[PDB]
């Protein structure tokens, strides 16, 4: 009763029902380093300007 | 300070937009008006300095130096216009522009609150001064005089910049009002020894300190008259003004660091006064005379007493008028005989009776006759250095004798004796020259009536 599969059939992506649980950390990754604190708020003018030596702006 | 900065800047368009034959009239007239308004800076208080803005201030130290600066510009214009008469019009206007740009930098230099601003302006004065000497000097070795003047200054000024930037990083500010309250003592260490030297050597070269002084006679012998006038009267005092300010942040290290400079000054004033007895160039004699007088100012600043600071302020103002007047007197002879040799033209009192009187008055102030502010300043320093050490009275007294000797020797050699037979072009003194001499000596002598306005903050 075997029917030869048609051109293109064996290259299809298929789906299998497995009772094997999905691995959680297959790469065995360590915890990632914590990101740098996010800088936020309202942008205000620089306090007394550039403050470069004698400049007042 | 904008009421002085802006009208000074406007002198430039005034000069360039004037009719060809009005450039000296207009620049002179309007620079005299600026000088008149400068007297509004006399609003000084007993406790607080006159603090205009975030950039500029004026205390009793800077105010007399500002008035002297703005008074000197019209005098330099009057003194210059004769030997520049053949110059083409554009180059005359460029010459006047250098003098105006020098005033602009100077009045900003004396009134800056922040020390880096003072540094930039203090350095900027070099450019017009150098250009005035090398472009409008007469002789070949004006080129060398420019390089000596340029590189003596920068040899000391670059370490000062590094120290100033270092001080701001440590203290957080270079505003002079802030430094008065946040100043901390300077402890002993090799690092602080070089900080001290970097903070001071640039001003020592300007004064000039004895042993770093040889650029000065070279510069004077080459400079045109206006160059000598501003150099002798104001540019030397930039170093004196700089030391009076920066010593604030150098205690207590100044206690032992001042010694070698005091020794150089105390001995140098005798050496340079004696050298004047044997000088053959009149301009070089006046140049060496300045070195001797400024040695007293250095001692006064270094010993840091209320009496010495008052004497230093009076000496700086008094010397500025006196030395400028002497170069003008020396230049009036030069414009007739075209030589600076002191022994060439003798017995000039017979030929120029009223100019002999100006010579007499300039000499009398140079040897500090009481009660001229010349003596007031010298006496206050002599008073204060005696307390510093009683033996100093010996060197101070000896210097007084030699100063009288060379001052009067100048007068006797050029004005007295017989006139030189072959010099037959001694024409009568012009009104311009007589006015120029009187515009030095009259304000100098009027200051005797009210010395307090030249005694500085410690008054
Ligand atoms: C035009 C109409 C616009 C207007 O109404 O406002 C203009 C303005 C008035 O504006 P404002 O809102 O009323 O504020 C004025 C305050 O008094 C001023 O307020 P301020 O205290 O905030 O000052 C302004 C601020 C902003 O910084 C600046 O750039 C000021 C302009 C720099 C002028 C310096 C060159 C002179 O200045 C600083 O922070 C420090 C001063 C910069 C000194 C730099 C020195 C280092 C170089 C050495 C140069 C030596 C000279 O009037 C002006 O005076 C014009 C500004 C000056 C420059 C433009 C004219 C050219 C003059 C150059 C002369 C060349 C020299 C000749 C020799
Ligand atoms: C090259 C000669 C340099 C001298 C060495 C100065 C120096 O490097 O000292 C380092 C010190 C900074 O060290 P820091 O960690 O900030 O403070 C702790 C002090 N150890 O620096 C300091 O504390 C003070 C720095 C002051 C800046 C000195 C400027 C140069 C000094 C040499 C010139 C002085 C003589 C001037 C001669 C003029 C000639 C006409
Ligand atoms: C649009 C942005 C640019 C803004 C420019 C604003 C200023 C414009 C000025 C235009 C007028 C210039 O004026 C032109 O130059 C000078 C001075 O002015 C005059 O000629 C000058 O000669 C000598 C100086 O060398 C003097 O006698 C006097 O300064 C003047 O007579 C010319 O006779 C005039 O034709
Ligand atoms: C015309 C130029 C005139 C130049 C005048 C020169 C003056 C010379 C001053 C010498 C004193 C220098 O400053 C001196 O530096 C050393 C640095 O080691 C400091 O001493 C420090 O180092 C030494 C190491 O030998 C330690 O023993 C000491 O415990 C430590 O405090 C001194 O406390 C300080 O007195």
């Amino acid at each position: 009763g075997w029917v030869r599969p048609d051109l293109g059939d064996l290259s299809k992506v298929t789906k299998v029902k497995t009772d094997r649980p999905l691995p959680e950390n297959p790469y065995h990754s360590r915890a990632r380093p914590e990101p740098n604190p996010e800088v936020e708020g309202d942008l205000k003018p620089a306090r007394h300007g550039s403050r470069l030596f004698f400049w007042t702006m | 300070m904008l009421k002085y900065i802006i009208p000074t800047i406007m002198l430039m368009p005034l000069t360039w937009l004037s009719k060809n034959n009005m450039i000296w009239v207009n620049s002179t007239a309007h620079s005299l008006l600026i000088s008149f308004t400068s007297l509004l800076l006399m609003n000084q208080f007993g406790d607080n300095s006159l603090n205009f803005s975030l950039l500029f201030f004026s205390d009793s130290l800077s105010t007399p130096l500002l008035i002297l600066t703005m008074w000197l510009l019209p005098l330099m214009l009057m003194a210059s216009q004769h030997h520049l008469s053949k110059e083409n019009l554009t180059r005359k206007k460029l010459f006047i522009t250098m003098l105006i740009s020098l005033q602009l930098f100077l009045i900003m230099t004396f009134t800056a609150m922040e020390l880096i601003l003072f540094y930039i302006l203090f350095e900027a004065t070099l450019v017009p001064t150098l250009i005035i000497i090398t472009r409008w000097g007469n002789q070949t070795e004006r080129l060398n005089a420019g390089l000596y003047f340029l590189f003596y200054t920068l040899a000391g000024s670059l370490p000062l910049l590094v120290a100033l930037i270092y001080i701001q990083n440590t203290v957080g500010s270079l505003n002079f009002l802030m430094l008065q309250y946040w100043v901390q003592p300077v402890h002993n260490s090799w690092s602080n020894v070089f900080m001290w030297l970097a903070c001071m050597m640039a001003f020592m070269v300007k004064m000039p300190l004895y042993g770093l002084h040889l650029w000065l006679p070279k510069a004077h012998v080459e400079a045109p008259i206006a160059g000598s006038m501003v150099l002798a009267a104001v540019l030397l005092k930039l170093g004196g003004y700089g030391m009076l300010r920066i010593t604030l942040i150098l205690n207590p290290m100044t206690d032992f660091m001042a010694y070698p400079f005091i020794m150089l000054s105390l001995w140098g004033m005798i050496m340079t006064s004696s050298i004047c007895l044997r000088q053959t160039d009149l301009k070089s004699l006046i140049a060496y005379s300045s070195v001797s007088h400024m040695a007293l100012v250095i001692v006064a600043i270094l010993i840091q007493t209320p009496w010495s600071y008052m004497g230093a302020t009076a000496l700086m103002i008094a010397h500025g008028l006196t030395s400028s007047m002497l170069f003008c007197l020396a230049n009036s002879n030069y414009e007739r005989i075209h030589s600076r040799t002191m022994i060439l033209a003798r017995g000039l009192q017979t030929l120029l009776p009223l100019m002999a009187t100006w010579w007499l008055l300039a000499s009398l102030t140079n040897l500090a006759l009481p009660p001229t502010i010349n003596l007031i300043g010298e006496l206050f320093v002599v008073m204060s250095t005696f307390s510093w050490s009683n033996i100093t009275i010996i060197l101070m007294g000896v210097n007084m004798v030699i100063t009288a000797l060379y001052s009067l020797y100048m007068l006797i050699m050029t004005q007295r004796g017989k006139y030189t037979y072959h010099i037959n072009n001694i024409s009568p003194s012009f009104t311009r020259e007589n006015a120029l001499m009187s515009l030095h000596i009259l304000p100098l002598l009027l200051l005797t009536l009210n010395p307090k306005i030249i005694l500085g903050p410690l008054y």
